[PDB]
């Protein structure tokens, strides 16, 4: 049987009914290296933890890819002033190299 | 003086409040439910049971024939047969020729055991709500009284006045039609009004307990006696009441959601826990006292010894204190992050004592007030291992919060740096001319 926080109850034959509020289980630990903390943040809520993990990985990866696209676009913008580079002119003394 | 609040509905968990009347020492009150008895409004439809067929003694003639007449009886029957030539013990057998005489009437009525076991049909409407409450405030002992549930009906317990309800939800566990038998009920949502079904669930439907009409059929049929022996054969469908007795589904008292039993006599649906309740209570003004008679509390220090979140009281902390004079005054936690097991504590000069409490958070941050004085006890982390807990997504641990703030800050930093670099590139060109 699968008990939860709300509890469960059952009977048997002519015995009076009985109730059990099974809970409080702590498989894992929330302190230490990322992996064990993750496994605890997993087993705590049997499924909402899982869906939370899926959502979190999705949102962090989409944030990272958006950041890298912005990186590329800003890099393109930083490339743009080098229109003066083919002109064979005085060095500019900046983050990029110029003889 | 009076006080109002809202209390979550649960049979066991008590409720502790701390009324404030400026210019007076605070008083705390303790109120605890005992019941919640939904009662519906019901009326009877009819009863049913197992039937029984009786047959009066048939009549024959040694010659000639007669005809039978229909009488006003529930599923009355009569018929005539031909060429009997019957037989009797050592007798002349009541014949000399073609007999052609037979009555064989049949008759249906209620059984003698119908008085005890009998299903009943009902129609159900909303009905009332009421409960009972055990109360204690200040120094008065436990006092108990019952009260209806609506924002209008007062009830006095000792010297207080009560106004509670209406409930926060209009939920009920019953349907429009129910059936009651023996000890429990069923949502057999389709009884029948006057139409039987030849022995499925309605075949003998007495409008009342001792009515004289049974507006249902049993598909009774007669047969022709054979071999000239005086008897009245017949045939009929077996009683459908028995069949429904054998194949009753799940009784309601094993399917009701929210975990609430079902009493019989008033059709009580007790303890069905749901929603909250608006409460409003007034205490007499003779139970307050002047604010200058209580020991002033100052120089507080609360230290958390050890705790662990579980459904029982698994937290203990200590407080050091500097008194004004000896006395007793209550303690309370206005915040809901943790519940205080204790209610009121004595105080000595240069106080230092401890108490107990439950919680539901890794890092309890509850702040308590005592004796007209505030103190925060931020506690620490507690090791992991039915009762009042919050569980409000407030379990984000120190490492959890650390990682989340790290990732958010990193994303923000990179995106803002890129945005800055864009205009940094642009302004150069804006300056080239």
């Amino acid at each position: 049987f699968t008990v939860t926080g709300e509890g469960l109850e059952y009977t048997w034959g002519n015995h009076p009914p009985k109730r059990v509020w099974a809970q409080e289980s702590g498989e894992g630990n929330p302190h230490g290296w990322p992996h064990e903390v993750v496994v605890y943040y997993y087993n705590r809520y049997p499924l909402t933890t899982i869906i939370g993990l899926c959502t979190c990985v999705a949102i962090i990866m989409v944030s990272c890819v958006t950041s890298v696209w912005l990186l590329c676009r800003t890099r393109n913008l930083c490339i743009t002033p080098y229109k003066l580079a083919p002109n064979a002119q005085v060095p500019i003394l900046l983050a990029l190299l110029c003889c | 003086y009076e006080h109002t609040a809202v209390m979550p509905n649960k049979v066991g968990i008590p409720y502790k409040a701390l009324v404030e009347r400026p210019g007076y020492a605070p008083v705390h009150l303790q109120i605890q439910l005992v019941n919640t008895r939904i009662i519906p409004s019901t009326n009877l439809e009819y009863i049913t049971c197992k039937y029984k067929t009786k047959v009066p003694s048939p009549v024959v003639k040694c010659c000639g024939a007669t005809q039978c007449t229909s009488k006003p009886h529930p599923d009355y029957q009569c018929q005539v047969f031909s060429g009997v030539y019957p037989f009797m013990y050592g007798g002349a057998y009541c014949f000399c020729d073609t007999e052609n005489t037979q009555m064989s009437e049949a008759y249906v009525e209620r059984s003698e055991e119908c008085s005890i076991d009998h299903a009943k049909a009902y129609k159900v409407h909303t009905g009332t709500v009421q409960a009972m409450v055990n109360i204690t405030y200040g120094s008065v002992s436990w006092r108990s009284a019952d009260v209806y549930v609506n924002g209008e009906t007062p009830a006095k317990i000792g010297d207080a006045k009560l106004i509670i309800g209406p409930l926060s939800s209009a939920w009920s566990p019953f349907d429009n039609k129910v059936v009651v038998y023996g000890h429990e009920v069923y949502n057999y949502d389709f009884p029948e009004y006057g139409t039987g079904k030849a022995g499925s669930f309605g075949d003998l439907q007495s409008r009342t307990s001792t009515s004289n009409d049974l507006y249902a059929n049993t598909n009774l049929k007669l047969q022709r006696p054979q071999a000239g022996i005086v008897h009245t054969p017949f045939t009929q469908v077996p009683s459908g009441f028995e069949r429904w007795k054998k194949d009753k589904g799940a009784p309601l008292n094993d399917v009701a959601p929210f975990g609430c039993s079902i009493a019989l006599e008033p059709l009580r649906a007790e303890n069905c826990a749901v929603g909250s309740i608006p409460i409003s209570i007034d205490i007499p003004d003779a139970a307050f006292t002047r604010i200058s008679e209580t020991p002033t509390v100052s120089d507080l220090e609360c230290k958390i010894t050890e705790c662990t979140y579980a459904f029982d009281f698994g937290g203990i902390a200590t407080v050091a204190y500097k008194s004004s004079k000896a006395g007793n005054c209550p303690i309370h936690s206005p915040s809901g992050v943790a519940v205080i097991k204790e209610n009121d504590v004595t105080l000595a000069e240069s106080g230092s004592f401890t108490f107990h409490f439950s919680t539901a958070n890794i890092h309890p941050a509850f702040k308590l007030q005592v004796c007209t004085s505030a103190v925060t006890c931020k506690g620490d982390c507690k090791p992991p291992k039915q009762h009042t807990e919050s569980f409000t997504s407030a379990i984000s641990a120190t490492a959890w919060s650390w990682i989340k703030v790290l990732v958010g800050g990193t994303s923000a930093f990179i995106v803002l740096g890129l945005i800055a670099t864009a205009v940094v590139a642009l302004v150069l060109f804006f300056h080239r001319h």
